[PDB]
RNA sequence: CGACUUACCAACCCGAUGCAAACUGCGAAUACCGGAGAAUGUUAUCACGGGAGACACACGGCGGGUGCUAACGUCCGUC
RNA sequence: UCCUCCUAAAGAGUAACGGAGGAGCACGAAGGUUGGCUAAUCCUGGUCGGACAUCAGGAGGUUAGUGCAAUGGCAUAAGCCAGCUUGACUGCGAGCGUGACGGCGCGAGCAGGUGCGAAAGCAGGUCAUAGUGAUCCGGUGGUUCUGAAUGGAAGGGCCAUC
RNA sequence: UGCCUGGCGGCCGUAGCGCGGUGGUCCCACCUGACCCCAUGCCGAACUCAGAAGUGAAACGCCGUAGCGCCGAUGGUAGUGUGGGGUCUCCCCAUGCGAGAGUAGGGAACUGCCAGGCAA
């Protein structure tokens, strides 16, 4: 994995509005807020 | 296919050593048990072979398939060309790069005599 | 007035007729007009031929061709000296050996193929003969 | 990751007992994801590539390449050896949580949703599929970007047959409709 | 508009199998490797075979492709 | 013939120089070779010059 | 957004038939190069020296280009 | 004038105001070495994207590519990518090819001093074959070689080059 | 000595493709992890290191099958050197050499050195 080239990929807690939280890395920042997921949604 | 791409990469070297006429070191590396061998120049029958294969040197190694390994075999073919009588010899990558295990095999022969 | 199309060379050398034909047996139809002597054939004369037989036989049966001109055939202008390179292309012709059939055809009564093939023939310069499909 | 351990957990043997396999290899598995982005309009503006290479970067883990044209075709005005879009390719472990990413919050957030397509199989077990926007991935504030160019996923599997392709895919709950 | 042409350049074989050649003379002057350097037979810089020792000429086909190899056996 | 010739002339005392070519249009900077000089019978540089 | 037929145009391929100086997945006879051997030939061979002439060729056979598979035509190869 | 194919008759060579095409360069890298890689064309899935951009898989085995026309050659790649570099080096050169000659071409090996590689080894430009002009006269730099009474110098010679 | 396995060759399509079966005691492959050695013009993909859980799925080796590729006669034919002849822009005779394609058929290899396991 090459060095000071890639993004950064810290951990982040991310919750949605029907009450399901997980914890993703990714680079989104610094907090997130959602309201549909996997579940709770009219798929 | 991993074995295609080796022969190719080694076919090179094995033709320059053929046309150049030298006895050469050839080694092959897997996962285990490192190999080494001696061909004369005619390339049709071998001077001698050493490996971490056989109980006779897989008895004190604690695992086959590490420098420590590369470093016995290396060392191990070394006393017995000696003992043969050939000294100069050719040594051949077989299309492993020369880093790892390969680099100890040779580092270990060429300070036990087989220098090239 | 069969002709090739976009072929890779303008002019070619005259080269020699002599050999023996290969096609000499009939591969399509059941009647063929089998070539005597030796010679070429323009495109002209073989247009002839065709239609000579297409009439004869009333447009009823299938006619195949069994020989293209592919071969250009240069000529000098007159009152042209010689020299000052090769000629232009004026038409093209097919080298015929002996043995080599002409025109195959099938579908019509074995006595109707014989005048047709007959009056093809009487609008060829080589000498001709009529054949049929043999069993192997 | 999860998922990984989740696949390991009961998937093999959901994938063992219908199809009932003679050995537990023989399952078909992921091995890596690809993610393309033909731009194509490196000629009117190429400085847009690098920004279009950085959220790639966003929805990725990683670092981005620009492929370059493979031959010059002058119906479309492109010389050869010149960049006209940018791939990623990540497979291992980064492979799993960006799978989570998609198949968690990218496919509920997607604008006049229908359903996952199930036909998009190139016959021997491979799945690709295409998105209209970006804030379908959370990485987009919608403020520091003003594209509406969007990007291809594919999802490559050791599957021998799209039969079971579908099934393995059918296991990780896709919509398929 | 045609009337050009080139000067002919000799190529082809100079010495032919089972003849004694000395160090360093031409065996085959070619534009590619139609025949292939053997034992003791070195290529130039333009495919042009020549005796690195002294010794009969002789051809072979070896390899997989059965390509034409030239060498030379002290004898 | 757009390539004109040059000389190189070699960084020690002695006259000895080479001579080639370049093109001025595409690489105008000067040309700063390695090579041997039989005079002294070392590699030193080579400057470009006319 | 599913999807279907065709009296009608037709790609790529498959089976059969041909053609090519500037096509070859095949391939002679001769010729040419090298080695060994007997007979035969006034050394017929090669190297060096003295003296030359000649450098407008023609027809015939064979293999060709050109022309009209015309010319006691013209241009090459070999006897 | 030079290069490639055919004519040219299976060694070489071989004419025509015979049939086809090209050259009067380019490149400090497109050279050297070390390490690695292997196309064209089709089929299926996939946003713009469409027969033809890019991605994934499959058939294919070089129909690709090789700075420039053609022929021969090229998987050990001579084709594609990257690191380090200047052997595109000096003095020679056994032995051959090719010419009537002037001349042109190939070249192991030896001495000196370099580059790449752990090393065996490779490198005296470029996959090869066109990219070129004798002699005279004169210019530039080096070299007491000479320098017409002597010491210098001018001018010549030799070497490199225009 | 035999069934096997790996490496280095000879030989190069009778040796290569397609279909079916077969192999984990060793060896081989896949395979886990990779902070460190090493690398991605991004990716433990490839290369490299630390391992051996699991497996024979893929690949690889062996066996069977002619469905292809491939090899291939005898005979005849074409061509052809030399010497003659003809209704001589093409052929024939005596003698020498003798294809290509196709046919019957063959055919899914053989072999040397070294190292390791099992049975001997």
């Amino acid at each position: 994995m090459k060095k000071d080239i890639h993004p950064k990929y810290e951990e982040i807690t991310a919750s949605c509005s029907c009450g399901n939280v997980m914890k993703i890395r990714s680079t989104v920042g610094h907090d997130l807020n959602l309201d549909v997921c996997s579940k709770c949604h009219p798929f | 296919d991993k074995k295609s791409a080796r022969i190719r990469r080694a076919t090179r070297a094995r033709r320059k050593l053929q046309e150049l006429g030298a006895t050469r070191l050839v080694v092959h590396r897997t996962p285990r048990h490192i190999y080494a061998q001696v061909i004369a120049p005619n390339g049709s029958e071998v001077l001698v072979a050493a490996s971490t294969v056989e109980k006779a040197i897989a008895e004190q190694l604690k695992y086959t398939g590490n420098k420590d390994a590369a470093a016995a075999v290396g060392k191990a073919v070394a006393e017995r060309a000696l003992e043969k009588g050939i000294k100069d010899v050719s040594f051949d990558r077989s299309g492993f790069q020369y880093h790892g295990r390969v680099q100890a095999l040779a580092d270990a022969a060429r300070e036990a005599g087989l220098q090239f | 007035m069969l002709q090739p199309k976009r072929t890779k060379f303008r002019k070619m050398h005259k080269g020699r007729n002599r050999g023996l034909a290969q096609g000499t047996d009939v591969s399509f139809g059941s009647f063929g007009l089998k070539a005597v002597g030796r010679g070429r054939l323009t495109a002209r004369q073989i247009e002839a031929a065709r239609r000579a037989m297409t009439r004869a036989v009333k447009r009823q049966g299938k006619i195949w061709i069994r020989v293209f001109p592919d071969k250009p055939i240069t000529e000098k202008p007159l009152a042209v000296r010689m020299g000052k390179g090769k000629g232009n292309v004026e038409y093209w012709v097919a080298l015929i050996q002996p043995g080599k059939v002409l025109y195959e055809m099938d579908g019509v009564p074995e006595e109707l193929a014989r005048e047709a093939f007959k009056l093809a023939a009487a609008k060829l310069p080589i000498k001709t003969t009529f054949v049929t499909k043999t069993v192997m | 990751a999860k998922l990984h351990d989740y696949y390991k957990d009961e998937v093999v043997k959901k994938l063992m007992t219908e199809f009932n396999y003679n050995s537990v290899m023989q399952v078909p598995r992921v091995e890596k994801i690809t993610l393309n982005m033909g731009v194509g309009e490196a000629i009117a503006d190429k400085k847009l590539l690098d920004n279009a290479a950085a959220d790639l970067a966003a929805i990725s883990g990683q670092k981005p390449l620009i492929t370059k044209a493979r031959k010059s075709v002058a119906g479309f005005k492109i010389r050869q050896g010149y960049p006209i879009g940018c791939k990623v390719t990540l497979r291992g472990e980064r492979m799993w949580e960006f799978f989570e990413r998609l198949i968690t919050i990218a496919v509920p957030r997607i604008r006049d949703f229908r359903g996952l397509s199930a036909k998009s199989f190139d016959g021997r077990g491979n799945y690709s599929m295409g998105v209209r926007e970006q804030i379908i991935f959370p990485e987009i504030d919608y403020d520091k970007v003003d594209r509406v160019r969007g990007l291809d996923i594919t999802i490559t599997t050791t599957a021998k047959s799209d039969e079971e392709g579908r099934a393995l895919l059918a296991a990780f709950d896709f919509p398929f409709r | 508009r045609n009337g050009r042409d080139s000067e002919a350049k000799r190529l082809g074989v100079k010495r032919f199998g089972g003849e004694s050649v000395l160090a360093g003379s031409i065996i085959v002057r070619q534009r590619g490797t139609k025949f292939h350097a053997g034992a003791n037979v070195g290529c130039g810089r333009d495919h042009t075979l020549f005796a690195k020792a002294d010794g009969k000429v002789k051809f072979e086909v070896k390899g997989p492709k059965n390509r034409k190899f030239i060498s030379i056996e002290a004898e | 013939g757009i390539r004109e010739k040059i000389k190189l002339v070699s960084s020690a005392g002695t006259g000895h120089f080479y001579t080639t070519t370049k093109n001025k249009r595409t690489k105008p900077e000067k040309l700063e070779l390695k090579k041997f000089d039989p005079v002294v019978r070392q590699h030193v540089i080579y400057k470009e010059a006319k």
